């Protein structure tokens, strides 16, 4: 994987660097370093495989080395490095096209294509250079059971789940309580619904609770909390649980009242905001308790209290919202999220050739199925696809 | 190497020392393995460096 | 181009690296490059800037070079290479904003600015070092027809139209079958409507169907698909589509049936997602197909069954809806999108300095009309001047 | 902080380039810089504190220097460079921990711990080197005296708020004409409401105006303006100014008119956008004025005509609404946004050490409090503690 | 900046110094600052002033060196002198006022004009000199942003500001609380005025509050604190809120009770003044807050006792005022004041050569507007043409 | 009295006139009255402070003479000299600030700080020069 990388960042540094008339000086390292890759893949043969509808491709490296002895570069010198370029580029992204394509469920952090074993033989090891990408570093850190951490901008943490759950409810259900929530991607929009508006309620208050249990533990997130949530405030005809009969929900939005939310790591209140909504701070969490009231109001004008009368029928559903949205966080395991290309690269690839569904992923690389189950063969071999996705994100 | 040793190089000299403190106050002299006792300073912490 | 990315790229890491106390092989290489950059521009005349508000600014360069024989960078050496950095900055950064600030429709990709012309003679190739930015990069493989490449997070790839259209109408506008949509920036939000909710549809069914045609082929996109379209969820009094008189919609939100969202390319089914909600992949396409249906509830509570009547009146109109969040894509089309500012900039130049309307951009590089317009003539006056933006932004 | 971010760059460039089976050209300068920085530690006592539960400990260097004369790294090479690379790790996580605790009225962008006070010593401005991260690069600007910015998608610029003014109102609250707003990080949702619909107004309009004033001026904001707030589309039950009694606002959405919105700077005009939606790029200023308007549609269809009546009572309220988003924006000063970890990470240090409240920020370091009183004082020791995150979040 | 302020520096000295009759050791050294100047200026070209009215000036160097042989000046030697220091000091002014007429919102505080950023030049450095003045020394400090301090007699802090507070109204105008207030340059008259005289107040005392926000901090201010507002004491008719009437003020003084001055710094209590008139000191300060209470005299004298009847009409309406002056203070900015002319001079040549309104101050350099909106760039832009003002100011006046 | 306004005297000229690119001729006499100050004051020790809130701080002069150069001062020199006198200027600053928060009924115009009771010593009138303010 280091190799990999390592001749993928020499050939993204010879597309940069050797350029019409720069200085030698600018280039000596990087030249050392180029020849020192021809040397080692001189001679040696591969063949990238036919998983799939992924064609059968044969590698030859013999290639002379670059000159040494020029004080500005020249056409001629860019020509004869850029020939060679190419033909580096496209084996290594033909290696990487074959090792995404790929999975195991004994080992599969380990190589799994052909010729990435065969790079990983220490006679490539000379190749091996500066590992400074995010994905890189977090392997090396990883495969030496170091401290792993990536940056995410909108984690994809939350399985899509668009559900709800009634505390309350009979056959004609018109007089129902629970919660209704979205929990997808890095938002959860939960909604906590009485429609008797806690008229029967001791203290006349409702209590709501959703526990979101994350599959991987976040640090250092900062979230954004909303007193609404409008995906539930608008009136719908929401299907029943078993699917036989569909009910009716007619929202108007109270204010959540004594709204409790709770970073917890093993079940340990790592932190806890009371009231407060606008930007709060999770340091180490893996679960989020969201703890919010419909407080029936005391004091109603005309109109108020004619929407919340003592008993059935009842029209005007009281409804308390809120919305978690994670910004940015960091996990020690690799995840989707809204900035980065991995996920869709790995698809991508998996889709254009056909790739047969495999024992560790789910059909299409689908993102929901997938960060459901995380297990930690999936997460080996999903860290794998995604450090060889980036490594040819540098080159294509 | 020859830059970043220069200073082990001259240190292991029998001939040179690195400098000399005068310090008008008694100090005890220091029991060093290849001396006996020995007005030997470490370093130069806490005097005034001409 | 690549002249003037060099010479920005040299001043910025002469800012980062020329400092006090610092070891010279720490800025060997770097000062090489820039005594090379000294000595190309020594006894050169430039003129920037004679368009709109621009000032007129003459350059001459007369520089010597900096030393070579310290050991650390002391207070002299840092202040030389300062007096003479600044002078350089300020002039790649008018350079840049005269290149900014003009247009061609016939060799836009071209030098517009009289600077950057002089800078493409060659005696000013020896300037030209490290191109590794994803512009330049993007830059020098357009110069050779390779497949260039551009992230976006959030592109800002559909116009805004905020539009409706309805198949059944009639001038009380009181039993209406359509669709209203929402396509803004990365953001496509569907809504189908029928106010008698399919109860004289052939099988309790009405097909809804929305095509997007985007302007430019996205691929290796993340895409967010949600079943409701918050935007279209309450009630409204929206104007006719001659604007004679307004109508009404109260909208009761059934949740999407047969979802069927399509990506295509050249009329061809690239990706398909049949009722997949949360993140889906999209690797190649320039049309999004969304096809969805509302299915009149078969088994309705009083409450349900008391929305949706027999005949009319109908008071309460049945909508079902979409959300299609593209948040990462890859275009071979420069694009505005949320995080980067190259757009921003090149507005913003363009309004401090008064330039007039040029016959390639409308008036204030308003992107709506842009991207409705993405001529190849556009396209290559934006590539134009977004790359130049991003060497501005490198050092102001 | 420069010496700070020097270790930390030498540090976390030894642990990407160190490895096995690599050039030593490759690494050769980064090995020069090494051993400066263990030559300049080497013989000096350090002290992180014992602030909060943050625990006293002390730091000693004695290292020898890396070698230089092989001509691949080998296994050995790398054992020992990681041997000194982890204790160096573990003082500066230590310096960047004391540092990010520790805040000052009378100098707070100066350094605060012990530790890189002595680090700001002359003896340690050999370590000094390449100064490139743009937290650094903003900071040595900053002390030059030089115009920088920081660059932020989705600036949490907005102190959290939800409040509305009523300009027309009575005890029964059913007559009300006014303004509600959610501003929200880098979101703003405002909504003028109008009971009787501009039925007895002048010219049947009813204007609204809502300004929001930035604690700070930001340039080359991309921004989104969409013509409906969400937010304040449905129906609602809000407490009073007093929370004396809850009245009922029942939205109908009408067509915001006359949609200008201003972006000013020092109580002057700079962007102006009449009836313009999708992105718009506010080049410079402080001030956001957003002015609408309720028309009564001259026309309107049966069931339109009904919803609004020529007198009380009104059941039906007639809202227009705009939604401004930030996508991406330049600041002089510092600020939490959507993608950086700055705030969460010194937030989350103050948090696990249990460190008190100090006479700079308000506990718990809450954004929404920091940036209502964003004070001289405060942006000083904000810009510290930020850039030392940035620092150490380099190597943690 | 170092190096117009040098220019100038020299060019005052050599006017001050070369004088007849006057020991060559007298002058040795001004001689070889003079020198060396010339040496660095000859055979440069600069060109000043294409803005405005200001005329395109083109300047040439090729002087030569003063002698240094006399053992004391005699007249032709003070003479040839004399003829350079005039061309250089033409030049100087108009440098300056070049650099003045000019603005800009992203580097304020660089040099705007071709000919200070020519002078910027490395070569130039050396006539750099003893930068003792204080908007120099300020400049030379706020360069390395050490902490600055410019001292102001009478500084120009507030923005002009004459309005009224009402607390109780109703359309007559005739049963008003309320609070009116100049707050103009260094002072601030504010007075607290009820129409009843406090008789249905909770124990017969109106509190009033007046709240005034600097813009700058200000440090080691001397204040004067006068219990009585004469601005606010006087017959007058007043327009309403909206404009659309007509209120009367016939105010009486009642001196006013527990008068409470206080000096904040970010809504922090940094000085408190309580029934304390005269002289104060306020060490550190951004804000003011004057609390002041009417309190109705309980024991009256037949005049009073009618002046302030139970019940309304109420003809005689009880006014309690503050008068607060800053006579000096510090600010780590740059601010106009009564003592000195850089503001002037700015606006002065602005006005002179009809310089158009730029990005950056207000439409002609009104101070109100300036003040008012005091913001970093408009700081920076200012501080720059405050200090050339200066630089002019040692030559030109 | 006189030391210390002399003291003070001699780092606001260092600081006025140590400039980059100054003619040395134009500090000549300043250099010289600088290094007359650091020869005198090296060596001793001063204490400042311990009244009220004020700290307590302890003063200690080991520096090193300022150069001469043939013709101009370069940013080196200033940077060496800055250090120099920055820790002059703060001990100055102190010294005042010690003397200003304390009174005496008897003897009120004579020095009240350690400080500056010190510095009324013979061995540092070397640094009095010229009172004109
Ligand atoms: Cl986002
Ligand atoms: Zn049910
Ligand atoms: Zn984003
Ligand atoms: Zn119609
Ligand atoms: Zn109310
Ligand atoms: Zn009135």
């Amino acid at each position: 994987m280091d190799v990999l990388y390592s001749l993928s960042k020499t050939l993204k540094d010879a597309r940069d660097k050797i350029v019409e008339g720069t200085l030698y000086s600018n280039v000596s390292d990087l030249i050392q370093q180029f020849n020192q890759m021809i040397i080692t893949m001189n001679g040696n043969e591969f063949q990238t495989g036919g998983i799939g509808n992924l064609p059968i491709r044969n590698w030859n490296f013999d290639f002379g080395l670059l000159g040494t002895t020029l004080l500005n570069l020249d056409a001629n010198y860019v020509e004869t490095a850029r020939n060679t370029i190419d033909y580096f580029v496209d084996f290594v992204d033909n290696v990487c096209m074959d090792e995404m394509v790929r999975e195991s469920q004994r080992n599969g952090i380990a190589p799994q294509s052909d010729s990435l074993r065969k790079l990983s033989g220490i006679k490539f090891k000379r190749i091996n250079f500066d590992n400074s990408s995010e994905y890189i570093e977090n392997w090396n850190l990883q495969n030496r059971r170091q401290r792993t951490g990536f940056t995410f901008h909108k984690p994809n943490i939350f399985p899509y789940s668009a559900s709800f759950t009634l505390n309350r409810s009979q056959p004609a259900h018109d007089n129902l309580m629970g919660t209704m929530w979205l929990n997808a991607g890095s938002e959860i929009q939960v909604a906590g619904f009485d429609y008797s508006c806690a008229i029967n309620a001791p203290a006349n208050i409702q209590q709501f609770e959703h526990i979101v249990q994350l599959r991987r533990v976040l640090t250092t997130a900062t979230i954004t909390l909303l007193p609404d949530a409008e995906r539930f405030s608008f009136p719908r005809v929401i299907n029943s649980a078993d699917g036989a009969t569909t009910w009716y929900f007619n929202p108007v939005i109270l204010r959540p009242n004594n709204v409790e939310v709770e970073f917890l790591l093993n079940g340990q209140i790592i932190n806890t905001y009371q009231a407060r909504f606008g930007t709060i701070i999770a340091r180490n969490f893996d679960t989020i308790r969201l703890s919010f009231q419909l407080m029936r109001p005391p004091n109603m004008t005309p109109a108020v209290a004619a929407l919340f009368p003592n008993a059935q029928p009842f029209e005007h559903h009281a409804t308390v919202g809120l919305t978690l949205r994670i910004e940015s966080a960091v996990c020690e395991s690799v995840l989707a999220d809204a900035s980065k290309t991995m996920l869709a690269n790995v698809t991508s690839v998996r889709q254009e050739y056909a790739i047969p569904v495999g024992p560790v992923f789910p059909p299409g690389m689908n993102w929901t199925d997938l960060i459901t189950n995380y297990s930690p063969s999936r997460e080996d071999n999903l860290q794998r696809v995604f450090t060889v996705a980036s490594i040819r994100s540098m080159l294509v | 190497l020859i830059l970043m040793n220069m200073e082990q190089i001259e240190r292991a000299s029998d001939k040179i020392a690195q400098g000399v403190i005068i310090a008008y106050r008694d100090m005890q002299l220091e029991r060093d393995e290849m001396y006996g006792y020995v007005n030997i300073a470490r370093n130069l912490d806490g005097f005034q460096q001409i």
